[PDB]
RNA sequence: AACGAGACUCUGGCAUGCUAACUAGUUACGCGACCCCCGAGCGGUCGGCGUCCCCCAACUUCUUAGAGGGACAAGUGGCGU
Protein backbone atom coordinates (compact mmCIF):
# COMPACT_ATOMS: atom_id res chain seq x y z
CA UNK A 1 0.00 0.00 0.00
CA UNK A 2 1.43 3.25 -1.15
CA UNK A 3 1.29 5.64 1.68
CA UNK A 4 2.65 8.56 2.41
CA UNK A 5 4.34 9.71 5.62
CA UNK A 6 5.88 12.86 7.23
CA UNK A 7 9.48 12.95 6.09
CA UNK A 8 10.33 16.51 7.75
CA UNK A 9 9.72 20.24 8.25
CA UNK A 10 11.15 23.34 6.50
CA UNK A 11 11.07 26.37 8.41
CA UNK A 12 12.47 29.80 8.41
CA UNK A 13 9.72 31.95 7.04
CA UNK A 14 7.58 35.03 8.45
CA UNK A 15 3.79 34.92 7.04
CA UNK A 16 2.00 32.42 4.85
CA UNK A 17 3.97 30.38 2.46
CA UNK A 18 1.79 30.40 -1.14
CA UNK A 19 3.10 28.69 -3.42
CA UNK A 20 6.20 26.40 -4.01
CA UNK A 21 7.48 25.24 -7.37
CA UNK A 22 10.26 22.79 -8.44
CA UNK A 23 11.94 21.61 -11.56
CA UNK A 24 13.96 18.37 -12.76
CA UNK A 25 16.98 20.14 -13.87
CA UNK A 26 18.00 20.71 -10.15
CA UNK A 27 16.52 18.16 -7.51
CA UNK A 28 18.19 20.08 -4.78
CA UNK A 29 16.69 23.13 -5.14
CA UNK A 30 12.92 24.52 -4.52
CA UNK A 31 11.29 27.71 -4.66
CA UNK A 32 8.96 28.81 -1.93
CA UNK A 33 6.55 32.41 -2.20
CA UNK A 34 5.49 33.77 1.14
CA UNK A 35 2.87 36.59 2.14
CA UNK A 36 5.85 38.48 3.11
CA UNK A 37 7.07 40.39 0.55
CA UNK A 38 9.81 37.35 -0.11
CA UNK A 39 10.57 34.50 -1.63
CA UNK A 40 13.04 31.41 -0.09
CA UNK A 41 15.32 29.48 -2.41
CA UNK A 42 16.22 26.14 -0.24
CA UNK A 43 19.24 24.35 -0.09
CA UNK A 44 17.83 20.47 0.50
CA UNK A 45 20.30 18.63 2.68
CA UNK A 46 18.09 15.53 2.92
CA UNK A 47 19.94 14.83 5.99
CA UNK A 48 17.16 14.63 8.89
CA UNK A 49 18.50 17.13 11.48
CA UNK A 50 17.15 19.65 9.02
CA UNK A 51 15.65 18.69 5.48
CA UNK A 52 16.77 21.68 4.36
CA UNK A 53 18.27 25.52 4.91
CA UNK A 54 17.60 28.76 3.49
CA UNK A 55 19.53 29.20 0.90
CA UNK A 56 19.25 32.77 -0.47
CA UNK A 57 15.92 35.62 -0.11
CA UNK A 58 14.95 37.35 -3.12
CA UNK A 59 13.71 40.73 -2.10
CA UNK A 60 12.01 43.76 -3.79
CA UNK A 61 8.25 43.97 -3.68
CA UNK A 62 5.52 46.00 -2.03
CA UNK A 63 2.77 43.42 -1.36
CA UNK A 64 2.20 39.74 -1.00
CA UNK A 65 3.92 37.13 -3.39
CA UNK A 66 0.86 35.12 -5.04
CA UNK A 67 2.64 33.25 -7.58
CA UNK A 68 6.07 31.86 -8.62
CA UNK A 69 7.21 29.59 -11.18
CA UNK A 70 10.47 28.58 -12.27
CA UNK A 71 12.24 28.76 -15.97
CA UNK A 72 12.29 25.53 -17.72
CA UNK A 73 15.92 25.50 -17.53
CA UNK A 74 16.10 26.32 -13.52
CA UNK A 75 17.81 29.74 -14.20
CA UNK A 76 15.06 32.44 -14.05
CA UNK A 77 11.93 32.59 -11.51
CA UNK A 78 9.05 34.49 -12.63
CA UNK A 79 7.02 35.50 -9.63
CA UNK A 80 3.41 37.72 -9.38
CA UNK A 81 2.69 39.75 -6.92
CA UNK A 82 -0.29 41.75 -5.53
CA UNK A 83 1.38 44.83 -6.10
CA UNK A 84 0.61 44.52 -9.60
CA UNK A 85 3.36 43.87 -11.43
CA UNK A 86 5.70 40.54 -12.57
CA UNK A 87 9.34 40.17 -11.76
CA UNK A 88 11.87 37.72 -13.56
CA UNK A 89 14.52 37.20 -11.28
CA UNK A 90 18.13 35.31 -11.79
CA UNK A 91 18.19 32.83 -9.56
CA UNK A 92 22.04 32.90 -9.21
CA UNK A 93 22.65 35.88 -7.85
CA UNK A 94 19.19 37.96 -7.84
CA UNK A 95 18.93 40.74 -9.11
CA UNK A 96 15.53 40.92 -11.11
CA UNK A 97 16.62 41.51 -14.52
CA UNK A 98 13.24 42.31 -16.02
CA UNK A 99 9.43 43.00 -14.99
CA UNK A 100 5.89 43.69 -16.55
CA UNK A 101 3.54 46.13 -15.72
CA UNK A 102 0.01 47.40 -16.47
CA UNK A 103 -2.61 45.40 -14.21
CA UNK A 104 -4.53 47.93 -12.77
CA UNK A 105 -5.06 45.62 -9.01
CA UNK A 106 -3.57 42.90 -7.62
CA UNK A 107 -1.67 39.70 -10.24
CA UNK A 108 -3.37 36.77 -8.62
CA UNK A 109 -1.32 33.72 -10.46
CA UNK A 110 1.01 33.70 -13.24
CA UNK A 111 2.10 31.09 -15.56
CA UNK A 112 5.18 29.86 -18.07
CA UNK A 113 5.63 28.71 -21.72
CA UNK A 114 7.14 25.30 -21.95
CA UNK A 115 9.32 26.93 -24.76
CA UNK A 116 9.85 30.06 -22.38
CA UNK A 117 8.27 32.26 -25.07
CA UNK A 118 4.72 33.24 -23.65
CA UNK A 119 3.77 34.55 -20.10
CA UNK A 120 0.43 34.64 -19.00
CA UNK A 121 -1.54 36.49 -15.96
CA UNK A 122 -4.54 36.91 -14.04
CA UNK A 123 -6.29 39.33 -11.93
CA UNK A 124 -8.25 41.21 -9.64
CA UNK A 125 -8.63 43.62 -12.78
CA UNK A 126 -10.87 40.73 -14.56
CA UNK A 127 -8.54 40.32 -17.11
CA UNK A 128 -6.05 37.74 -18.86
CA UNK A 129 -2.73 39.61 -20.13
CA UNK A 130 -0.45 37.82 -22.20
CA UNK A 131 3.75 38.84 -22.64
CA UNK A 132 6.75 38.77 -24.59
CA UNK A 133 10.02 37.53 -22.20
CA UNK A 134 11.10 41.52 -22.84
CA UNK A 135 8.01 42.48 -20.92
CA UNK A 136 6.04 44.20 -23.72
CA UNK A 137 2.46 43.46 -23.14
CA UNK A 138 1.34 40.88 -26.06
CA UNK A 139 -2.70 40.92 -25.46
CA UNK A 140 -4.96 41.35 -23.11
CA UNK A 141 -8.04 39.77 -23.20
CA UNK A 142 -10.42 42.28 -21.76
CA UNK A 143 -14.38 41.01 -23.26
CA UNK A 144 -14.67 37.35 -23.53
CA UNK A 145 -13.49 37.02 -20.44
CA UNK A 146 -14.44 36.03 -16.44
CA UNK A 147 -16.88 38.97 -15.28
CA UNK A 148 -14.81 38.82 -11.88
CA UNK A 149 -10.79 37.92 -10.39
CA UNK A 150 -9.07 36.06 -12.75
CA UNK A 151 -7.82 33.75 -10.26
CA UNK A 152 -5.96 30.96 -11.50
CA UNK A 153 -4.36 30.70 -15.55
CA UNK A 154 -2.49 27.49 -16.46
CA UNK A 155 -0.48 26.64 -19.69
CA UNK A 156 -1.24 23.40 -21.39
CA UNK A 157 2.25 21.11 -22.12
CA UNK A 158 -0.38 19.88 -25.46
CA UNK A 159 1.96 18.50 -28.32
CA UNK A 160 0.69 21.08 -30.61
CA UNK A 161 -2.27 23.12 -30.09
CA UNK A 162 -1.70 25.92 -27.85
CA UNK A 163 -4.37 26.36 -25.29
CA UNK A 164 -5.09 28.00 -22.02
CA UNK A 165 -7.09 26.82 -19.04
CA UNK A 166 -8.43 29.45 -16.91
CA UNK A 167 -10.43 29.19 -13.34
CA UNK A 168 -12.13 32.57 -12.23
CA UNK A 169 -14.56 33.80 -9.51
CA UNK A 170 -17.50 34.17 -11.57
CA UNK A 171 -17.73 30.37 -11.27
CA UNK A 172 -16.96 28.94 -14.40
CA UNK A 173 -13.70 27.30 -16.07
CA UNK A 174 -12.68 28.68 -19.68
CA UNK A 175 -10.40 27.30 -22.42
CA UNK A 176 -8.67 29.91 -24.86
CA UNK A 177 -7.64 28.85 -28.17
CA UNK A 178 -4.19 30.95 -28.78
CA UNK A 179 -2.99 32.63 -31.79
CA UNK A 180 -6.69 34.02 -31.84
CA UNK A 181 -7.16 34.42 -28.28
CA UNK A 182 -11.24 32.98 -28.44
CA UNK A 183 -12.68 31.31 -26.25
CA UNK A 184 -12.80 27.21 -27.36
CA UNK A 185 -15.11 26.23 -24.27
CA UNK A 186 -16.37 26.81 -21.06
CA UNK A 187 -17.12 24.56 -18.29
CA UNK A 188 -19.71 25.21 -16.19
CA UNK A 189 -21.22 23.96 -12.35
CA UNK A 190 -19.25 24.66 -9.48
CA UNK A 191 -21.67 26.38 -6.91
CA UNK A 192 -19.23 28.43 -5.46
CA UNK A 193 -16.04 30.65 -6.62
CA UNK A 194 -13.12 29.23 -7.95
CA UNK A 195 -9.53 28.63 -6.50
CA UNK A 196 -7.18 26.58 -8.78
CA UNK A 197 -6.81 24.50 -11.86
CA UNK A 198 -4.50 22.21 -12.95
CA UNK A 199 -3.69 19.69 -15.95
CA UNK A 200 -1.94 16.82 -16.21
CA UNK A 201 1.25 16.41 -17.27
CA UNK A 202 0.68 15.09 -21.02
CA UNK A 203 -3.19 17.36 -21.19
CA UNK A 204 -6.16 15.43 -20.58
CA UNK A 205 -7.48 16.98 -17.44
CA UNK A 206 -8.34 20.08 -15.68
CA UNK A 207 -8.94 18.93 -11.83
CA UNK A 208 -9.98 22.52 -10.48
CA UNK A 209 -11.91 23.81 -7.06
CA UNK A 210 -13.53 25.82 -4.90
CA UNK A 211 -15.73 27.10 -2.38
CA UNK A 212 -18.15 23.89 -3.44
CA UNK A 213 -15.67 21.51 -1.62
CA UNK A 214 -15.31 19.11 -4.68
CA UNK A 215 -12.94 18.51 -7.33
CA UNK A 216 -14.48 18.58 -10.83
CA UNK A 217 -12.24 16.58 -13.70
CA UNK A 218 -12.68 17.82 -17.73
CA UNK A 219 -11.41 16.85 -21.38
CA UNK A 220 -8.95 18.66 -23.37
CA UNK A 221 -10.85 17.86 -26.65
CA UNK A 222 -13.71 15.66 -26.16
CA UNK A 223 -14.95 18.40 -23.28
CA UNK A 224 -17.16 17.05 -20.99
CA UNK A 225 -17.24 16.79 -17.33
CA UNK A 226 -15.73 13.72 -16.41
CA UNK A 227 -16.65 13.23 -13.09
CA UNK A 228 -16.33 14.71 -9.42
CA UNK A 229 -14.58 13.94 -6.30
CA UNK A 230 -16.11 15.12 -2.90
CA UNK A 231 -13.37 16.86 -1.27
CA UNK A 232 -14.89 17.91 2.28
CA UNK A 233 -14.38 21.75 3.25
CA UNK A 234 -12.40 23.64 0.49
CA UNK A 235 -10.36 23.02 -1.99
CA UNK A 236 -7.21 25.27 -1.73
CA UNK A 237 -4.80 24.15 -4.75
CA UNK A 238 -4.43 20.71 -6.64
CA UNK A 239 -2.02 19.11 -8.42
CA UNK A 240 -1.10 15.96 -10.12
CA UNK A 241 1.44 13.54 -9.65
CA UNK A 242 4.65 13.42 -12.13
CA UNK A 243 4.77 9.50 -12.68
CA UNK A 244 1.48 8.54 -11.12
CA UNK A 245 -2.23 8.43 -11.73
CA UNK A 246 -2.67 10.60 -8.85
CA UNK A 247 -4.33 13.54 -7.92
CA UNK A 248 -3.72 15.62 -4.77
CA UNK A 249 -6.01 18.11 -3.37
CA UNK A 250 -5.04 20.87 -0.56
CA UNK A 251 -8.07 20.53 2.06
CA UNK A 252 -8.60 22.72 4.57
CA UNK A 253 -6.43 21.25 7.61
CA UNK A 254 -5.38 18.04 5.86
CA UNK A 255 -4.22 16.55 2.57
CA UNK A 256 -6.06 14.09 0.14
CA UNK A 257 -5.06 11.94 -2.35
CA UNK A 258 -6.57 10.09 -4.65
CA UNK A 259 -6.29 7.12 -7.17
CA UNK A 260 -8.31 8.04 -10.49
CA UNK A 261 -8.95 4.24 -11.65
CA UNK A 262 -11.95 3.28 -9.66
CA UNK A 263 -11.81 7.09 -8.15
CA UNK A 264 -10.77 6.20 -4.58
CA UNK A 265 -9.10 8.01 -1.49
CA UNK A 266 -5.43 6.31 -1.10
CA UNK A 267 -5.12 7.88 2.37
CA UNK A 268 -5.73 11.51 3.96
CA UNK A 269 -2.88 13.77 5.02
CA UNK A 270 -3.40 14.60 8.74
CA UNK A 271 -0.85 16.81 11.00
CA UNK A 272 -0.03 15.76 15.25
CA UNK A 273 -2.86 16.41 17.71
CA UNK A 274 -2.44 20.09 19.72
CA UNK A 275 -4.02 21.65 23.28
CA UNK A 276 -4.92 24.55 20.93
CA UNK A 277 -8.37 26.04 22.60
CA UNK A 278 -10.19 27.05 19.53
CA UNK A 279 -12.28 27.06 16.43
CA UNK A 280 -9.54 26.24 13.42
CA UNK A 281 -6.99 24.34 15.20
CA UNK A 282 -5.25 23.56 12.83
CA UNK A 283 -3.11 25.37 10.37
CA UNK A 284 -4.59 25.59 7.47
CA UNK A 285 -2.95 24.16 4.33
CA UNK A 286 -2.39 26.49 1.25
CA UNK A 287 -0.68 25.42 -1.63
CA UNK A 288 1.31 21.68 -2.34
CA UNK A 289 3.74 20.75 -5.15
CA UNK A 290 5.06 17.69 -5.76
CA UNK A 291 8.81 16.32 -6.85
CA UNK A 292 9.84 15.81 -10.11
CA UNK A 293 10.86 12.34 -9.11
CA UNK A 294 7.49 11.52 -7.82
CA UNK A 295 8.54 10.23 -4.24
CA UNK A 296 7.98 13.82 -2.06
CA UNK A 297 5.61 16.78 -1.60
CA UNK A 298 6.02 19.47 0.08
CA UNK A 299 3.32 21.63 0.87
CA UNK A 300 2.85 24.90 2.84
CA UNK A 301 0.97 25.82 5.88
CA UNK A 302 -0.59 29.30 7.04
CA UNK A 303 1.36 28.97 10.13
CA UNK A 304 5.15 29.71 8.50
CA UNK A 305 6.21 26.15 7.95
CA UNK A 306 6.79 23.92 4.45
CA UNK A 307 5.85 20.36 5.26
CA UNK A 308 7.61 17.23 3.85
CA UNK A 309 5.89 14.44 2.97
CA UNK A 310 7.58 11.09 1.59
CA UNK A 311 5.59 7.81 0.14
CA UNK A 312 6.37 4.36 1.42
CA UNK A 313 5.08 1.12 0.70
CA UNK B 1 -7.29 53.02 22.98
CA UNK B 2 -11.08 52.33 22.89
CA UNK B 3 -11.52 50.11 19.89
CA UNK B 4 -14.91 50.24 20.13
CA UNK B 5 -17.23 50.56 16.72
CA UNK B 6 -19.54 52.68 16.13
CA UNK B 7 -22.98 51.83 14.83
CA UNK B 8 -21.84 52.79 11.21
CA UNK B 9 -18.95 50.79 11.55
CA UNK B 10 -21.77 47.60 12.76
CA UNK B 11 -24.16 47.88 9.83
CA UNK B 12 -22.07 48.12 6.95
CA UNK B 13 -20.92 44.70 7.88
CA UNK B 14 -24.29 43.60 8.59
CA UNK B 15 -25.47 44.55 5.12
CA UNK B 16 -22.83 43.07 3.51
CA UNK B 17 -22.86 39.74 4.76
CA UNK B 18 -26.40 39.62 4.42
CA UNK B 19 -26.29 40.72 1.14
CA UNK B 20 -22.67 39.17 -0.24
CA UNK B 21 -22.39 35.79 2.41
CA UNK B 22 -20.47 33.62 0.09
CA UNK B 23 -17.55 35.70 -0.87
CA UNK B 24 -16.31 36.85 2.72
CA UNK B 25 -14.04 33.65 3.78
CA UNK B 26 -12.60 33.95 6.90
CA UNK B 27 -9.22 35.93 6.42
CA UNK B 28 -9.01 39.99 6.65
CA UNK B 29 -7.20 40.50 3.74
CA UNK B 30 -9.00 38.93 1.20
CA UNK B 31 -12.22 40.35 2.96
CA UNK B 32 -10.10 43.99 2.61
CA UNK B 33 -10.43 43.41 -1.26
CA UNK B 34 -13.98 42.03 -1.39
CA UNK B 35 -15.94 44.72 0.39
CA UNK B 36 -13.57 47.74 -1.03
CA UNK B 37 -14.99 45.72 -4.83
CA UNK B 38 -18.56 45.64 -3.73
CA UNK B 39 -19.43 49.03 -1.61
CA UNK B 40 -18.11 52.65 -1.78
CA UNK B 41 -16.86 53.00 1.45
CA UNK B 42 -15.45 56.64 1.41
CA UNK B 43 -12.09 56.28 2.84
CA UNK B 44 -8.96 53.77 3.32
CA UNK B 45 -9.44 54.25 7.36
CA UNK B 46 -13.07 53.12 7.29
CA UNK B 47 -12.72 50.13 4.81
CA UNK B 48 -10.48 48.52 6.95
CA UNK B 49 -12.45 48.69 9.78
CA UNK B 50 -15.55 47.54 8.21
CA UNK B 51 -13.70 44.49 6.68
CA UNK B 52 -12.44 43.73 10.32
CA UNK B 53 -15.81 43.09 12.11
CA UNK B 54 -16.71 41.11 8.82
CA UNK B 55 -13.95 39.16 9.81
CA UNK B 56 -15.14 38.99 13.70
CA UNK B 57 -18.89 38.21 12.32
CA UNK B 58 -17.44 35.62 9.94
CA UNK B 59 -16.22 33.59 12.42
CA UNK B 60 -19.23 34.03 14.58
CA UNK B 61 -21.34 32.67 11.84
CA UNK B 62 -19.69 29.80 11.66
CA UNK B 63 -21.02 28.74 14.85
CA UNK B 64 -24.74 29.44 15.30
CA UNK B 65 -27.29 32.05 13.82
CA UNK B 66 -26.70 35.76 15.15
CA UNK B 67 -29.78 37.93 15.95
CA UNK B 68 -29.02 40.70 12.85
CA UNK B 69 -27.88 38.41 9.85
CA UNK B 70 -30.75 36.32 8.03
CA UNK B 71 -28.60 34.61 5.80
CA UNK B 72 -29.99 32.06 3.41
CA UNK B 73 -28.16 28.85 3.70
CA UNK B 74 -29.26 29.09 7.45
CA UNK B 75 -33.19 29.84 6.90
CA UNK B 76 -33.73 26.21 5.19
CA UNK B 77 -32.13 24.06 8.20
CA UNK B 78 -34.81 26.07 10.34
CA UNK B 79 -37.57 25.92 8.40
CA UNK B 80 -36.45 21.71 8.08
CA UNK B 81 -36.60 21.72 12.23
CA UNK B 82 -40.24 23.41 12.02
CA UNK B 83 -41.73 21.67 9.05
CA UNK B 84 -40.81 18.66 10.89
CA UNK B 85 -38.64 16.82 13.27
CA UNK B 86 -36.50 13.21 13.42
CA UNK B 87 -38.13 12.50 16.66
CA UNK B 88 -41.69 9.91 15.17
CA UNK B 89 -43.82 9.04 12.59
CA UNK B 90 -46.77 8.04 14.89
CA UNK B 91 -48.14 11.09 16.90
CA UNK B 92 -47.74 10.99 20.69
CA UNK B 93 -50.18 8.41 20.91
CA UNK B 94 -53.91 8.47 22.19
CA UNK B 95 -53.46 5.54 24.15
CA UNK B 96 -52.84 6.80 27.59
CA UNK B 97 -54.45 6.53 30.99
CA UNK B 98 -55.20 8.55 33.91
CA UNK B 99 -56.62 8.45 37.12
CA UNK B 100 -59.59 9.51 39.18
CA UNK B 101 -62.11 12.87 39.20
CA UNK B 102 -62.02 12.68 35.65
CA UNK B 103 -63.48 9.32 35.08
CA UNK B 104 -66.80 11.11 36.63
CA UNK B 105 -65.98 13.94 34.42
CA UNK B 106 -66.30 11.51 31.78
CA UNK B 107 -69.15 9.85 33.17
CA UNK B 108 -70.86 13.04 32.45
CA UNK B 109 -69.95 13.07 28.77
CA UNK B 110 -69.99 9.88 28.22
CA UNK B 111 -66.70 7.73 27.63
CA UNK B 112 -65.89 3.93 28.80
CA UNK B 113 -62.12 2.54 28.29
CA UNK B 114 -58.59 3.30 28.20
CA UNK B 115 -58.08 4.55 31.27
CA UNK B 116 -56.79 3.90 35.03
CA UNK B 117 -57.03 4.94 38.62
CA UNK B 118 -55.27 5.49 41.60
CA UNK B 119 -56.62 7.83 44.97
CA UNK B 120 -53.74 10.47 45.62
CA UNK B 121 -52.01 10.61 48.75
CA UNK B 122 -54.48 11.90 51.28
CA UNK B 123 -53.81 15.61 52.05
CA UNK B 124 -53.38 18.16 49.63
CA UNK B 125 -49.44 19.06 49.63
CA UNK B 126 -46.59 19.86 51.72
CA UNK C 1 -23.89 87.11 6.48
CA UNK C 2 -25.32 90.62 6.03
CA UNK C 3 -26.46 93.89 7.28
CA UNK C 4 -29.45 96.06 7.52
CA UNK C 5 -29.96 99.33 8.21
CA UNK C 6 -33.26 100.76 9.92
CA UNK C 7 -34.41 103.68 11.80
CA UNK C 8 -33.70 101.86 14.91
CA UNK C 9 -30.13 100.52 14.37
CA UNK C 10 -28.39 97.66 12.50
CA UNK C 11 -29.89 94.05 12.36
CA UNK C 12 -27.67 91.51 10.85
CA UNK C 13 -28.68 88.19 8.49
CA UNK C 14 -26.61 84.69 8.68
CA UNK C 15 -27.92 82.17 5.69
CA UNK C 16 -26.41 78.50 5.68
CA UNK C 17 -27.19 76.17 2.84
CA UNK C 18 -26.37 72.63 2.33
CA UNK C 19 -26.01 71.65 -0.88
CA UNK C 20 -27.56 68.17 -2.15
CA UNK C 21 -24.64 65.84 -3.44
CA UNK C 22 -24.39 66.27 -7.25
CA UNK C 23 -22.52 63.40 -8.34
CA UNK C 24 -20.18 64.59 -11.16
CA UNK C 25 -22.17 67.97 -11.20
CA UNK C 26 -22.48 71.77 -10.96
CA UNK C 27 -25.37 71.80 -8.54
CA UNK C 28 -23.68 70.36 -5.29
CA UNK C 29 -20.16 68.94 -4.57
CA UNK C 30 -19.07 65.07 -5.69
CA UNK C 31 -17.14 63.20 -3.02
CA UNK C 32 -19.99 62.01 -0.62
CA UNK C 33 -20.26 62.79 3.08
CA UNK C 34 -17.68 60.36 4.82
CA UNK C 35 -19.50 58.14 6.62
CA UNK C 36 -21.65 57.33 4.28
CA UNK C 37 -20.97 53.72 2.99
CA UNK C 38 -23.10 52.24 0.21
CA UNK C 39 -23.86 48.76 -0.52
CA UNK C 40 -24.76 47.28 -4.45
CA UNK C 41 -26.17 44.24 -4.92
CA UNK C 42 -27.20 42.40 -8.39
CA UNK C 43 -29.39 39.81 -9.12
CA UNK C 44 -29.80 37.01 -11.81
CA UNK C 45 -27.97 34.53 -9.81
CA UNK C 46 -29.59 31.42 -10.86
CA UNK C 47 -28.23 27.99 -8.96
CA UNK C 48 -29.64 25.36 -10.93
CA UNK C 49 -26.36 23.75 -11.89
CA UNK C 50 -26.06 20.41 -13.60
CA UNK C 51 -22.40 20.24 -14.62
CA UNK C 52 -23.02 21.34 -18.66
CA UNK C 53 -20.25 22.54 -20.69
CA UNK C 54 -20.71 24.68 -23.94
CA UNK C 55 -18.64 24.65 -26.89
CA UNK C 56 -17.95 27.40 -29.28
C1' A D 1 -34.85 60.18 12.61
C1' A D 2 -31.63 64.99 13.28
C1' C D 3 -27.15 67.51 15.77
C1' G D 4 -22.73 66.79 19.06
C1' A D 5 -19.10 62.10 19.73
C1' G D 6 -16.94 59.31 15.86
C1' A D 7 -15.92 59.51 10.58
C1' C D 8 -13.17 63.87 8.49
C1' U D 9 -8.65 67.43 7.05
C1' C D 10 -3.19 68.57 8.19
C1' U D 11 1.03 66.64 10.43
C1' G D 12 5.02 62.70 12.73
C1' G D 13 6.66 57.59 12.22
C1' C D 14 7.91 52.76 7.48
C1' A D 15 9.07 51.31 1.95
C1' U D 16 16.84 49.78 -1.01
C1' G D 17 9.03 48.67 -4.42
C1' C D 18 7.06 52.86 -8.62
C1' U D 19 7.44 57.94 -11.04
C1' A D 20 12.58 61.19 -12.01
C1' A D 21 15.72 65.13 -11.35
C1' C D 22 23.30 70.06 -13.99
C1' U D 23 18.18 74.80 -8.89
C1' A D 24 19.94 67.43 -5.02
C1' G D 25 23.09 63.79 -5.20
C1' U D 26 26.01 59.19 -4.90
C1' U D 27 29.24 55.36 -6.92
C1' A D 28 32.48 54.65 -10.53
C1' C D 29 36.15 55.49 -13.21
C1' G D 30 37.49 58.92 -18.15
C1' C D 31 40.01 61.37 -15.52
C1' G D 32 43.72 64.52 -14.35
C1' A D 33 46.08 67.37 -10.37
C1' C D 34 48.03 68.17 -4.98
C1' C D 35 50.29 65.93 -0.97
C1' C D 36 52.53 62.73 2.01
C1' C D 37 54.98 57.22 2.40
C1' C D 38 51.17 56.57 5.47
C1' G D 39 51.37 50.63 4.13
C1' A D 40 53.31 46.22 -0.74
C1' G D 41 56.57 49.01 -3.22
C1' C D 42 60.61 53.35 -3.87
C1' G D 43 58.86 57.86 -4.66
C1' G D 44 54.89 55.44 -9.74
C1' U D 45 52.27 50.96 -9.90
C1' C D 46 49.06 48.37 -5.04
C1' G D 47 46.84 51.76 -1.83
C1' G D 48 45.56 56.27 1.63
C1' C D 49 43.24 62.16 2.18
C1' G D 50 39.86 65.92 -1.32
C1' U D 51 33.07 70.45 -0.48
C1' C D 52 40.46 69.63 -6.07
C1' C D 53 38.65 69.90 -11.71
C1' C D 54 36.07 67.35 -15.08
C1' C D 55 32.25 63.00 -17.79
C1' C D 56 27.85 63.94 -24.00
C1' A D 57 29.57 57.64 -17.46
C1' A D 58 25.58 54.51 -14.39
C1' C D 59 22.00 54.99 -11.19
C1' U D 60 18.08 57.26 -7.41
C1' U D 61 20.50 54.37 -1.44
C1' C D 62 21.10 59.78 0.93
C1' U D 63 17.79 64.90 -1.00
C1' U D 64 13.29 66.60 -2.97
C1' A D 65 7.72 65.30 -3.78
C1' G D 66 3.66 62.86 -6.23
C1' A D 67 0.54 58.12 -6.90
C1' G D 68 -0.52 53.87 -4.29
C1' G D 69 0.72 50.17 0.09
C1' G D 70 0.47 49.50 5.40
C1' A D 71 -3.00 48.58 11.25
C1' C D 72 -7.76 45.82 11.46
C1' A D 73 -8.03 44.50 18.36
C1' A D 74 -6.32 41.16 12.40
C1' G D 75 -3.36 36.11 15.03
C1' U D 76 -2.50 33.19 19.57
C1' G D 77 -3.82 32.44 25.33
C1' G D 78 -6.82 33.89 29.40
C1' C D 79 -11.44 36.85 31.70
C1' G D 80 -16.60 38.17 29.62
C1' U D 81 -24.23 36.02 30.98
MG1 LIG E 1 -3.02 59.98 10.92
MG1 LIG F 1 9.13 63.16 6.38
MG1 LIG G 1 31.47 67.00 -2.30
MG1 LIG H 1 0.25 59.20 1.03
MG1 LIG I 1 -10.47 35.62 21.15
Amino acid sequence: TEQMTLRGTLKGHNGWVTQIATTPQFPDMILSASRDKTIIMWKLTRDETNYGIPQRALRGHSHFVSDVVISSDGQFALSGSWDGTLRLWDLTTGTTTRRFVGHTKDVLSVAFSSDNRQIVSGSRDKTIKLWNTLGVCKYTVQDESHSEWVSCVRFSPNSSNPIIVSCGWDKLVKVWNLANCKLKTNHIGHTGYLNTVTVSPDGSLCASGGKDGQAMLWDLNEGKHLYTLDGGDIINALCFSPNRYWLCAATGPSIKIWDLEGKIIVDELKQEVISTSSKAEPPQCTSLAWSADGQTLFAGYTDNLVRVWQVTI
Amino acid sequence: MGRVRTKTVKKAARVIIEKYYTRLGNDFHTNKRVCEEIAIIPSKKLRNKIAGYVTHLMKRIQRGPVRGISIKLQEEERERRDNYVPEVSALDQEIIEVDPDTKEMLKLLDFGSLSNLQVTQPTVGM
Amino acid sequence: VRHVLLRQGVLGIKVKIMLPWDPSGKIGPKKPLPDHVSIVEPKDEILPTTPISEQK
